[PDB]
C-alpha cells in the first residue's frame, strides 16, 4: 500500500491499573502483531514523533505521579562490598560528605485505524538508517519504559545479547545497549531507624535501639560481569563506523566524568528510589571500571538525599517532601547506558544526562505511517 | 552494629536453681523455726528479739514466693500476670524492710549503750508501735511504682516479667533510688551510730558485762558483704545505661551474666537470722 | 528437632571424677572399716543412735567396696560382664535408699526419745532392735527388682558401657521421680516436721542439757541434705527436659549431663562425714 | 616481631576490679576511721606497736580516701585530669613503700622487746617517738620524686588513660627492679634476720606468756606478705618479659598483664588486715 | 593413630606454676630454717616424734633450697646445665622417697609406742639412734641411682626441658608404677593396718588421755596423703593411658599432663605443712 508521515498523536496501551495508567492510557490486551515488509523505509531515533510524545507522556506521569512541593520557573585499598558486609546493616560505612510514587509502569503505542507503525529490524541499526531494508508492520509496539535516569537505564526491555550504539548524525550524542549474557543488575538499600526486639524497657534485659543519624546516607551495590562489558563496548566503538579514532586500539578510548561546577544531573546518579532521588558518587565505580591503580576502586557508590531536583524535560526545578522514616529498597536491570564520545587523539565518554534519548532508543525503529 | 542481643548463660539456668531451691529450704526451716520459738512459745526476753522477728516474719514471705523465681530462672513463667505482680511486690518489700530493721536494730542498740540512764520508755515505745509507723508502711510506700509498672511480655517464645518502666530514664533513675535507699542512707546512718558507740564505748572499757552487740555487727557486716556485689552491679548497670560508658554487647552480657549471678549470692540474705541463732554469736 | 546431638566429650570430667572418687572411696573405707571394728566388734557403743550410725558406717562401707568400679567405669570402658554391672547397680541403690530411710529412723528416734521422754524406753529398744530391719533394708531390697532386671551393657561402637536401660522414655521420668519422692521429699517432711516439734517441744524446757548430744545429729542431717541436694536438683531439672517442657536446650541438656555428673560425684560425699564427725564431736 | 599488640578487652576483669575495689574501699573507711578514733584520739593505747599500727592506719587511710578512683579508672577511663593522676600514683608509691619500712621498724621494735628485754627501754621510746617519722615517713617520699615528675596522663583514642610513662624501656625495668627491691629483698632479709633471732633467744623461756604477743605481729607479716607476693611475682615475670630474655608469647604477656591486674587487685588487701587483728585477739 | 599432638601454649600453667614455687620455696625455707634452728641445735626435743619430724624437715629443707631451679624451669627455659639438673633430679627423688618412708616410720613408732608400751622401750631407743638412717636414707640413695644416671638433659629446638630421658616407653611405664607401688601400695598399707591396731587397742583404754599427741601425727599423715593424692593418681592414669590401654584421648593426654603439672605443684605443698603443723599443736 502507499503510506505517508503523519503528525496525528496515538492513544496508549498499558497494564497498570494506577491512577494515570488508567486515565491517560487504554488497558493493554498484549495484541503485538508483527508483518514483516519488503520494503525500504527512513528511519530516524530523533526525528521521531512517537518518541516525543512518548518523551512528553513520560514527563507527565512523572509529574502527575511524584508531585513536587515547589514547582520553580525561570522568573587505597580495593574492598569489593557485597550486602552482608557488618557496615552495610547499620548504614556506617565511609560516604560522601553532607552538603505518592508510581509502581512499576509498563505501556504501548496502539496506533488508530488507518495507521501504522513500521518499525526497523536492522541488526546494525545505529539509531539512523536512511535505507533500511528490514521493515516491519505492527498495529501496537513493544513494551517499553518509563524510568526516568541519567547515566544509565534500568528495566528496559530492548536489553539483547549484544551490544549496538546508537549515534546521532549531528553530533557526538550516544546511546549504547548493553548485553543481557552477563547479567547486569544493580541492588540498593538504605538502612533506616533501626529497631530492636520490642521494647523490654525493665529492670533486666533492657535494650536500644540504633536510630540512623544520617538520612542522607544511601548505597547502591553494582553486579556482573562488568570488565567483560566494559570490553564489548569499547570493541563496539571501536567497530563504529563514525569512530574517528584508532580503532585498533582500545585503550585510546577512556571512560570519563563531567568536569565540576557542571549540573549535578551529568555528575551524578541522578535516579529515583521508591520516591526519593539519590544522588551517588561514582567516582570509585569509574577507578573500578578504569582500572586507575593508585586510587578507590570500589564496586559501590555512596548515595546522598537531595530534596530539590532539575527538570529534565523543562526549565524549571523541583522541591520535594524531606524523606520519610524506614528502610528504602531498590532493585532493577541495568540495560543501557547515555554517555557523549568525543573522538580525537584520545577518545573520551563523558556520561551525558539526556533522559529523553533512553525513550528515543526505546521507540527509534517505530516510525508513525498513515495508510 | 546492628542491635542489642540479650542471652543468658547456660550455666547460670541450672546453678542458679540450684542456689534458689538450698536458699529456699534452709530459710523456710530457720524462719519456720525462730517463729514457732520466738512469736508463738513467747520465748522473747531482750528488745532485739522483735526486731529480728520482724526480719524473719519479712524473710518467711520472701522464701514462701522464691520457688516462683526458682521455676522462672529455667522455664517460661506460664502462672499469670497478678502472680508476678504478687512475686515482685513480695521481693522489693522484702529487699526494703529488711533494710530498715536492719538499721533500727543499730538505732536501738546506740540509744541503749550511749543514753544507757535516761532510755527505759522509748526503747520499748520502738518495741511495740515505732517499728510498725515506721519500717513496713514506707516499704509498703515503695511499692506502688512496681503496683503500677510491673507487666509481662512474650519475647520470642520466652514468658518473662519484670517491672517494665516506659524508658530508660525511670530505669536509671530507679536503679539510683535502689542505691540511695539500699546503700546510702542507711550506710551513713549505720555508720554514724556505730562510729559514736565505738567512740563511747571507748570511753567504757571498765565494764565489759554486754557482749550481745557481737551478733549484731556480724549480721551487720554480713549483710552488707551479702548484698555490696549486687549493688555495684546495678550501679555498673545503670551506669552503662544512661550512656555514661559504652563497651558494647559483650560488656551488656557479661553485667548481665553476673547481675544473675549476684543475684545467686546476694539471696544469701535470708539464712542470716537463724544461722546467727543457731551459733549465738 | 534435632533428635540426640549427644556430645560424650567431658576432658576434665574423666580426670576430676576418678579423683573425687578414690578420695572418697579411701577414706570410706579407712572410716568404715575401722569404726566398724571399734562399735560392733569390740561393743564400745553405750548411746541409742550409735546403732543406727553403725547401720549407716557398714552401708556406706559396702558403698566403697564397689566404688573402684565407678571410677573404672567413669575414666575407662570397662570390661567386668553383667552379673557385675547389675551387682554394682543394685548395691548402690540400697545404700542410696537405706542412708534416707536410716535417717528418717533416727530422726524419728530422736523424736520419741525428746517428746516422749518419760514413758517410752521399750519402744526404742523394739526401734532399735527387731523392727529396724523390716524398717529400712527389706523395703530397700524391693525397690531393687527393677535395678536386677534394668540393667544391662550396650553393644555400642565398642564403649561397652553399662547403664540402666529402660523401654521408654515416660519409663524414664516416672522412676527418676519415684526416686525424687522416695529419696528426698517423704524422709524430708519427716524428719524436718519431727526436729520441727522437738524445737517446739524445746522451748517448754527450762533450757535443759538434753541439747548437747543433739548438735551432732543435726549438723549430720544439715551436712547429708546439703551433700544430697544438688545433685536431686539437677535430677529434677533433667526430668523437667523430659516430657518436653523446656525442650529447646540440646547443648543445655548436655550440659545438665555433665554438671549431673560433676554433682553426683560432690553428692557421695555421703561416706567421707561420718567417721569425720566420729572423730569430732 | 609484634610488640604487644596490646587489644584484648577483657571483661570479667572489668567486672571483677571495681567490686574489690569498692568492698576494700568501704572496709577501709569502716575500720580505720574506727582504729583512728580509738588510737589517735582518745589515746587508750597500753603498748609500743600500737603505734605502729596507728600509723599503718594513717597511711592505709591515705591510699583509702582516693581508692575511688581507681575504682573508676578500673570501670571506665580517667575524665578528671593529670593533677590527680599524679596525686593518686604518689599516694600509692608513698603507702605502698611506708608500709613496709613501717612493718620492718615493728619488727626491729619486737627484736629489742625480746632479746634486749632488760637494756633497751629508752631506744624502745625512741624508735616509738622520734626517728620512725624520718625511718618510715619521710624516705617514702624520697622514693616519689620520679614518681612525681614522670607520672602523666596519655593522649590515646578518646581515652586520657592515667598511668606512668618513659621514654625507655631501660627506665621501665630499673623501677620495677627497685620496686622488687625496697618490697621483697632488704625489708625481706630485715624480718628473717630479726625474726629467726628472736626464736633462737625465745626457747630459753621457761614457758613464759611472752609469746602471745608476739603471734599478732607474725600473723600480720605473714599476711601481709602473702597478700602481696602474687603481685610481686607477676611484676617480675613482667619486668623479665622485657630485656631481651624469655620473647616467645605474646598472649602469655597479656594474659601475664590481666594477672597483673588481678593480683593487683587482690593485693589491696592489705588495706584490710590491721583492724581485722585488732577486731580479733 | 596420631602419636603426639604435643601442645605449645601452657599459658596459666607458666604463670601459676611459679606463684605457688615460691609461696612454698618461701615458707619451706622460713619455717624449716626455724624448726632446725630451734630442735637441732638449741636441743627443744623432748618427745621421739621430733627426731623423725627433724630428719622429714632437713629433707625439706633440701628440697626448698633447689625448688626456685623449678621455679625458673617453669617460667623460662634451663640456662644452668647438666650437673644441677642431675643434682635437683636426685635430690628431689631422696626427698619424695624419704618422706614417704619417714612418715611409715613415724607410724611404726606410734605402733610400739600405744601396742607394745610395756616391754619395748630399749629397742625404741635402738630405733629412734641406729637404723632409722638404714631405714629411710640408703633405700632412697639405692633408687636414685636410676635417677642418677638417667638425669639429663636433651638440647632441645629451644627450650632445653629437663626430664628423665628414656631409650623406650615400657621403662616409662614400669618406673612410674613401681614410683606408684612405693609411694601408696607397701606404706599406706603399713600406717593404715598400724592405726587400726592403735584404735583397736585404744578401745580398751577407760577413757584415757594417752591419745592427746596422737591427734598431730594423724592429721599429718591425712594431709600429707591429702596433697600428695590427685598427683598419684594422675600418674597413675598417665601410665593407664599409656601401654595402650586407652587410646582416643590424645587431647585427654594433653589434660592429663595439665593435670599433672598443677596438682605436682600443689602437692609439693607436703612442704608447708610441718611447719604449721608445729606452729600449732
Amino acid at each position: 500500500p502507499a503510506w505517508r508521515n503523519a503528525s496525528i498523536p496515538l492513544f496508549c496501551a498499558t497494564k497498570n491499573r494506577d491512577t494515570w495508567g488508567t486515565i491517560q492510557c487504554l488497558p493493554d490486551n498484549d495484541d503485538y502483531q508483527e508483518i514483516a515488509l519488503n520494503v525500504t523505509e527512513a528511519f530516524d531515533a530523533w526525528n521521531n514523533t512517537v518518541t516525543e510524545q512518548a518523551v512528553e507522556d513520560v514527563w507527565n506521569l512523572f509529574e502527575t505521579s511524584i508531585k513536587p512541593c515547589v514547582k520553580l520557573t525561570p522568573l587505597q585499598n580495593i574492598t569489593i562490598i557485597n550486602d552482608t558486609s557488618p557496615c552495610v546493616r547499620a548504614d556506617n560505612c565511609t560516604g560522601l560528605k553532607e552538603e505518592h510514587y508510581w509502581d512499576a509502569m509498563r505501556f504501548r503505542y496502539c496506533a488508530p485505524p488507518g495507521f501504522a507503525l513500521l518499525r526497523c529490524n536492522d541488526t546494525n541499526y545505529s539509531g539512523f538508517a536512511p535505507n533500511c531494508s528490514k521493515v516491519v508492520a505492527a498495529t501496537c509496539t513493544r513494551m517499553m519504559e518509563t524510568q526516568s535516569s541519567t547515566w544509565f537505564g534500568f528495566n528496559g526491555t530492548r536489553a539483547e545479547n549484544r551490544t549496538y550504539i546508537y549515534w546521532h548524525g549531528k553530533n557526538n550524542r550516544t546511546i549504547i545497549s548493553l548485553n543481557n549474557f552477563y547479567n547486569l543488575t544493580m541492588h540498593c538499600k538504605r538502612p533506616g531507624n533501626k529497631t530492636v526486639l520490642p521494647i523490654m524497657s525493665g529492670f533486666k534485659f533492657h535494650s536500644k535501639p540504633v536510630i540512623n543519624k544520617k538520612p542522607r546516607q544511601a548505597w547502591c551495590w553494582f553486579k556482573g560481569e562488568w570488565k567483560e562489558a566494559m570490553q564489548e563496548v569499547k570493541e563496539t566503538l571501536a567497530k563504529h563506523p563514525r569512530y574517528k579514532g584508532n580503532r585498533s586500539r582500545t585503550e585510546n578510548i577512556k571512560f570519563k566524568a563531567p568536569g565540576r561546577g557542571s549540573d549535578p544531573e551529568a555528575a551524578y546518579m541522578w535516579t529515583n528510589c521508591r520516591g526519593e532521588f539519590l544522588y551517588c558518587n561514582m567516582t570509585w565505580f569509574l577507578n573500578w571500571v578504569d582500572n586507575r591503580t593508585g586510587q578507590k576502586q570500589r564496586n559501590y557508590a555512596p548515595c546522598h538525599i537531595r530534596q530539590i531536583i532539575n527538570t529534565w524535560h523543562r526549565v524549571g526545578k523541583n522541591v520535594y517532601l524531606p524523606p520519610r522514616e524506614g528502610e528504602l529498597t531498590c532493585n532493577s536491570t541495568v540495560t543501557s547506558i547515555i554517555a557523549n564520545i568525543d573522538t580525537g587523539d584520545q577518545t573520551d565518554i563523558t556520561f551525558s544526562a539526556e533522559v529523553a534519548e533512553l525513550y528515543r532508543l526505546e521507540l527509534g525503529d517505530y516510525k508513525l505511517v498513515e495508510i | 552494629e546492628p542491635c542489642f542481643r540479650e542471652e543468658n548463660a547456660n550455666f547460670n539456668k541450672i546453678f542458679l536453681p540450684t542456689i534458689y531451691s538450698i536458699i529456699f529450704l534452709t530459710g523456710i526451716v530457720g524462719n519456720g523455726l525462730v517463729i514457732l520459738v520466738m512469736g508463738y512459745q513467747k520465748k522473747l526476753r531482750s528488745m532485739t528479739d522483735k526486731y529480728r522477728l520482724h526480719l524473719s516474719v519479712a524473710d518467711l514471705l520472701f522464701v514462701i514466693t522464691l520457688p516462683f523465681w526458682a521455676v522462672d530462672a529455667v522455664a517460661n513463667w506460664y502462672f499469670g500476670n497478678f502472680l508476678c505482680k504478687a512475686v515482685h511486690v513480695i521481693y522489693t518489700v522484702n529487699l526494703y524492710s529488711s533494710v530498715l530493721i536492719l538499721a533500727f536494730i543499730s538505732l536501738d542498740r546506740y540509744l541503749a549503750i550511749v543514753h544507757a540512764t535516761n532510755s527505759q520508755r522509748p526503747r520499748k515505745l520502738l518495741a511495740e508501735k515505732v517499728v510498725y509507723v515506721g519500717v513496713w508502711i514506707p516499704a509498703l510506700l515503695l511499692t506502688i511504682p512496681d503496683f503500677i509498672f510491673a507487666n509481662v511480655s512474650e519475647a520470642d517464645d520466652r514468658y518473662i516479667c519484670d517491672r517494665f518502666y516506659p524508658n530508660d530514664l525511670w530505669v536509671v533513675v530507679f536503679q539510683f533510688q535502689h542505691i540511695m535507699v539500699g546503700l546510702i542512707l542507711p550506710g551513713i546512718v549505720i555508720l554514724s551510730c556505730y562510729c559514736i558507740i565505738i567512740s563511747k564505748l571507748s570511753h567504757s572499757k571498765g565494764h565489759q558485762k554486754r557482749k550481745a552487740l557481737k551478733t549484731t555487727v556480724i549480721l551487720i557486716l554480713a549483710f552488707f558483704a551479702c548484698w555490696l556485689p549486687y549493688y555495684i552491679g546495678i550501679s555498673i548497670d545503670s551506669f552503662i545505661l544512661l550512656e555514661i560508658i559504652k563497651q558494647g554487647c559483650e560488656f551488656e552480657n557479661t553485667v548481665h551474666k553476673w547481675i544473675s549471678i549476684t543475684e545467686a549470692l546476694a539471696f544469701f540474705h535470708c539464712c542470716l537470722n537463724p544461722i546467727l541463732y543457731a551459733f549465738l554469736g
